This record gives structure tokens, sequence and C-alpha cells, in this order.
């Protein structure tokens, strides 16, 4: 098969079905009333459920306090029009949390994109993350990157029992930091003589990290996102390869691993836009042009490969999609050489057996 | 950050990266207590309190029906 083409979305699935399976051990009528059992005297609890896995267990009561020991005795013979302003605010302000998290769940039919505030507050984000199974290093890397923690995890509705709405958030445990990572990108290298093309591309484009003497490879780079210098990662998509795969990046035509490749007649022209610059496959029937946002339009680019970098232009465009540039700054190399394209339809084969 | 546009290959290779790994899941359960909410009722016409009341009533109820279709949904999930 085509890695590329099948590894996106792969990552996501199995977030889900790990939830989702997490979710069912917790519907059980044990498991709830075990958990039920353990928040009675405590607002926080720490257990391991029948199947194995480890739950952090916190209770949220302000609406139930408020409900038992104001709204309740307030509202002795049923009227509700009674001239205290106060509480009618507290109640609006006790009761917006559930309100919101009923809101997110009913909008994404019981699992979140993400983790609200109204899912976990800040405190209560820090408190599962100083609960995880990690060390120093990676909870104060966590406790620094709330918003990432946040943009990884998700919930799972459990159900309502009574007046008491249960629900479980997954949080992203990073347990492997500050390894080497690198990300590669590609795009359609192509030779042209009598109107007939003889195209090249990579077939191992994405994000490398090289982890405990071992190199994985995560195919799809959308399961990688960077902050800065650092690049957050789920590893549920990875891959390991060998150690000798990174010689494809100097020598492609290297003895020493057979690097994967795509050659074809039928080239593709596409913009990669990379965290430095740009790719540019520029070929015959549409076009191409890079520009700063000052002075319009810098120049048309000429057909074939072009490496843009993030200074060299603001915007690249091909046809009539506009891509823009990164502004992040760094050390920029053009690693000269002759195309091998032009020693010149087979998908994701060594780079041997295109030449025949 | 160091990126290396390879002419041999039309690829780049950019470097200097520090990992952050998501190696696991760590799970939170919560348990939202509401109160007997749904054993009050305003019998005395438009208010602010029987605006609010009927606010958090409402959302249980919805909850519980949200929460009857996920279990089809996870149906779905499991058994495609
Ligand atoms: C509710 O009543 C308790 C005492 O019964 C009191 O301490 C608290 O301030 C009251 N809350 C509000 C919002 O009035
Ligand atoms: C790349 O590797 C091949 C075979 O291993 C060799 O013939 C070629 O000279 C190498 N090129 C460079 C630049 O090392």
């Amino acid at each position: 098969f085509v890695l590329g083409a099948i590894a996106c979305g792969v990552a996501t699935a199995a977030a889900v079905t790990a939830g989702v399976a997490i979710a069912k051990c917790i519907r059980l009528e044990s498991e709830v009333t075990a958990i039920k059992n353990c928040l009675k005297k405590t607002n926080e609890c720490v257990s391991t459920l029948g199947c194995g896995v480890r739950v952090l267990a916190t209770a949220v009561r302000e609406l139930k306090d408020f409900v038992s020991k104001n709204l309740t005795r307030a509202i002795n013979k049923n009227k509700c029009d009674i001239p205290d302003l106060k509480m009618a605010v507290s109640f609006s302000q006790f009761n917006r949390r559930f309100l919101n998290v009923v809101r997110q769940f009913s909008d994404n039919a019981g699992i979140t994109p993400a983790i609200s505030k109204d899912l976990m507050t800040d405190a209560e984000l820090a408190r599962a993350i100083s609960n995880m199974p990690t060390s120093a290093g990676q909870i104060k890397l966590m406790l620094e990157n709330r918003a990432m923690v946040r943009r990884k995890g998700f919930g799972i509705l459990i159900g309502v029992y009574g007046s008491s709405v249960i629900y479980m958030v997954q949080l992203p445990i990073f347990g492997v930091i500050d390894t080497p990572c690198w990300i590669v990108k590609a795009a359609p290298s192509c030779s042209e003589k009598k109107g007939n093309y003889a195209c090249l591309l990579r077939e191992d484009q994405g994000w490398y990290c090289q982890n405990a003497g071992s190199t994985v490879y995560y195919p799809c780079e959308k399961d990688c996102e960077t902050r800065g210098d650092h690049v957050f990662c789920d590893t549920a998509a990875g891959i390991n390869v060998a150690e000798q795969s990174k010689e494809c990046n100097i020598n492609i035509s290297t003895t020493n691993y057979p690097c994967k490749v795509s050659c074809g007649r039928h080239p593709i022209s596409m913009v990669a836009l990379s965290p430095l610059g740009a790719l540019v496959a520029c070929y015959k029937g549409v076009s191409c042009s890079i520009g700063s946002n000052r002075v319009g339009i810098i120049k048309q680019l000429n057909k074939g490969c072009s490496y843009i970098t993030n200074q060299d232009a603001d915007t690249v465009t091909i046809d009539n999609t506009v891509y823009q540039l990164s502004k992040v700054e760094g050390e920029q190399h053009v690693i000269k050489g002759r195309p091998v394209s032009s020693s010149f339809d087979q998908f994701n084969v060594a780079l041997d057996q295109c030449f025949e | 950050l160091k990126e290396s546009y390879l002419e041999e290959s039309c690829s780049t290779i950019t470097e200097g990266y520090l990992s952050v790994l998501r190696t696991g899941w760590y799970t939170n359960v919560f348990t939202l207590e509401v109160g007997d909410v749904e054993n009050l009722t305003c019998a005395d016409g438009p208010s602010l309190i029987k605006t609010e009341l009927d606010l958090t009533k409402s959302a249980l109820r919805e909850l519980r029906t949200v929460s009857a279709d996920q279990l089809a949904r996870e149906e779905q999930i499991e058994n495609p």
C-alpha cells in the first residue's frame, strides 16, 4: 500500500476507540457505584476500575450545594418571584458550568473535540496533570502547555444517574520529551522532454523522532503540531524505521537503504509549505507566483521545483490558491544537486526500481 | 531550526525540534452534582428563578436523551 495515503485519520480513530472502551467499562453498575462510593467523603479520588484502567475521580458539587443549602429553603411554598436578587444571580452563576457541559455534549453527540474550561477548570487540569504516570520534566512541560493539553484531550459522556452528571475526560500524557525531531516535506520532481514528463516523488514525508535509540516515523503530519521549537506528536500512528533511512535526506540513491519513492509520467503541480519556507512544484497547466503584501506580485515562478524561503516572499499562489509563508526565522540551506528526475508508473517502491 | 532544501529530490528536511510525544491517556472522571432540582417547581409565573430553574431542568432532561443517542453511536464506533 501507500503509507501517506492511508495513515491520516488513524490516530484519531485510535483515540476515540480507546476512550469509548474505557467509557463502556465505567458505565457498568459496579463501576459507577464504586466511583460514587469513592467520592462520598471527598471531592477527589484515584481508583483502578475492574478492567485495569486507573482513573482520577472528581466531584463538582457547587450547584448541588447551592440547591440544597439556599435555593430549596428559599422556595418553600413553591413561589419563585421572591425579591431576593442575590439568589437569582447566584443561581445563574452556579448553574452555568452545568449548562455549558450539556451544550458541549449535546452539540457533539456525547464526544467533545477538546477539553473546554467547563469540562475541566485550570485548577482541575493541573490536578490531573499532577497525577499522570510520568516524571517531573514532563509534568513541568505539560503545566506550561495547558492549551496544548486541552487541545489534544477530549471528553465522553458517561450518562445521567439521578441528579449526577457523570463524564470522563481523556488527557494526553506527554511521557517522552525533548528528543530530536525533524519534518520531511516533498513535491513531485519532474523532468520534461517531448511533452512527456518523468516524475519522482518521495514517499516518506512526515515527522521523525529519534526516541530511545530508535527512530519513529509519523506518516500523517497532522498527528504532529509545533509550538516554537517543540513538536507535539501523537504516537498512535507511529512506525519504527531503520536508522539508515535518514540517508534519503542527503543521498536518495544510497545503497544502504531502499528509499521509498513514487515515479510516474503524470505530474501534479502543488505547493508544499514547509516550516521555514515553501516547496513549489509548478508544471504546465497551472500558474504559480510569489508576492509581498506591500508591493503586490513579486514574480512568476519558472516551471519545475523552486524553493522559496519565507523571507524571499510573504505569499505564494498556485492558480487561485494563496498560501501564507511562515514568519519564523532560521537557518536555510540549499543542498545543491542534479535532480534525479532528469536521469530518467510505480508507487511506493525503492528508487533503484525506477531505473530498470 | 535548520531547513535544508534537497534540490536532488524536490524535498526539504527541517531539523532542530524537541519532541513532546503523547505516550498514553490519563482518564479523569467527573461527577457533576446538580441536586434535587426536578422536585422543585415555580407556581407563580414568570420569574428570574423560574427561568433559571427551567433551563436547569431542561438541560437535565436533554442530556438524558443525548446519552441514549450516544449508545447507538458507540455501537457504530465499535461495530460498523
Ligand atoms: C447558603 O447558605 C449557607 C448557610 O446555610 C451560607 O453559608 C451561604 O452563604 C449561602 N449561599 C448563598 C449563595 O447565599
Ligand atoms: C549515493 O549512493 C550511491 C550508492 O550507495 C553512490 O553510487 C553515490 O555516489 C552516492 N552519492 C553521494 C553523493 O554520496
